[PDB]
């Protein structure tokens, strides 16, 4: 089959500020790394027994050609009326004469 | 086989993690117990623990009859590196300079 | 067509291990990283 | 010099009670006789003779 | 009776889930099992590569 | 079959005794003075 996968994932709606049972991820003092992001992708192989995987690789990867893309894409859909927008601006020119 | 370590204290800082309370940290103020672990107080047959702590430094590590530099590098004398090079490597004597 | 299948996570696993292996984490979450689970098929199997 | 036959770690848990003249010796072991007058039995006779 | 102890220094922090997987000291593969996709080159899967 | 595993283990001041003869409580880490629970023969062999 396919499934899809992750990396730490967040929420939106402002909800949840809950809790149940606790004195936490806190020493003496104050906010070094927690009230944070969390971590990432791991996992656990065969038999029993769970594994790594925190910081290392996208580097065979996405210095990857077909993103500037312009030829084909914008090409297989060419040929309407744009909706409706103008300028607000974009065309430049060079001192006033003033 | 099964196999037993016993020496290092992880230099982590990533998995802090836990199960119990405040119960607990050990008299006073301060909250340090953060003892990683050292040799072992451990039983036998029917009652009775005896210690592998350690306490003759006394197994394996240092040793010197690796006094023996010809024949492993008997795999160092006939394959071959990556080269580094030529001025790189200089403290010497002068030429009146 | 369209939809989809799952197992039983924790991202802080600091949400992951202690001593069970059967029914242990469940409320969804505990401090600041993501705890993901389980809906796919088969419950309870081969012990960890 | 040689062994703690029990546990193998050490000499003797305590070096008070188990050398040969040591002060427990002295005071429990039989053989020196030193509490015969006594007419109360003494519960750890039979661990030193 | 007798016994006999093998250690290799092991490690303080990049890993406990191989501490988690577990094993023969050794490490990383040498031993027979699958065999074939070539064979007479008995110098160089643990002595080269 | 060239391996060895790890086991269900126990002794700190804060994890060495029998005071209850089964299997106990059942912290699964703190910081960093550990135990070690069981992978091999018997899920039920030592009762004192």
């Amino acid at each position: 089959i396919t499934f899809i996968m992750p990396m730490g994932v967040f929420q939106a709606n402002s909800m949840d500020r809950y809790t149940r049972h606790a004195g936490d991820f806190s020493t003496v003092s104050e906010q070094d790394p927690r009230q944070f992001p969390p971590q990432g992708i791991f996992f656990y192989n065969k038999d029993g027994i769970l594994t790594q995987l925190t910081l290392r690789d996208a580097m065979g990867t996405i210095c990857h050609s077909s993103l500037l893309d312009v030829e084909a894409t914008l090409v297989a859909l060419r040929q309407q009326h744009l909706d409706r927008q103008c300028y607000f601006g974009v065309y430049v020119a060079e001192g006033t004469e003033d | 086989t099964f196999i037993m370590p016993m020496g290092v204290f992880q230099a982590n800082s990533m998995d802090r993690y836990t199960r119990h309370a405040g119960d607990f940290s050990t008299v006073s103020e301060q909250d340090p117990r953060q003892f990683p672990p050292q040799g072992i107080f451990f039983y036998n047959k029917d009652g009775i623990l005896t210690q592998l702590t350690l306490r003759d430094a006394m197994g394996t590590i240092c040793h010197s009859s690796l006094l023996d530099v010809e024949a492993t590098l008997v795999a160092l004398r006939q394959q071959h590196l990556d080269r580094q090079c030529y001025f790189g490597v200089y403290v010497a004597e002068g030429t009146e300079d | 067509f369209q939809e989809a299948y799952p197992p039983l996570c924790s991202s802080d696993a600091a949400m992951l291990r202690t001593a069970h292996a059967g029914e242990t984490g469940a409320d969804e979450v505990h401090l600041a990283q993501y705890l993901i689970r389980d809906a796919s098929p088969l419950r309870g199997c081969l012990p960890l | 010099t040689q062994s703690d036959v029990a546990y193998t770690d050490r000499a003797t848990l305590n070096p008070w009670a188990s050398q040969k003249h040591s002060y427990g010796d002295r005071l429990y072991n039989g053989t020196y006789n030193l509490t015969g007058a006594s007419p109360i039995y003494s519960p750890c006779f039979k661990f030193f003779t | 009776q007798a016994s006999v102890c093998e250690f290799v220094a092991m490690p303080v922090s990049t890993d406990l889930q191989y501490f988690r997987t577990a094993c023969n000291p050794r490490g990383r593969a040498s031993g027979m099992l699958y065999m074939g996709d070539r064979d007479a080159d008995i110098e160089a899967i643990m002595f080269d590569h």
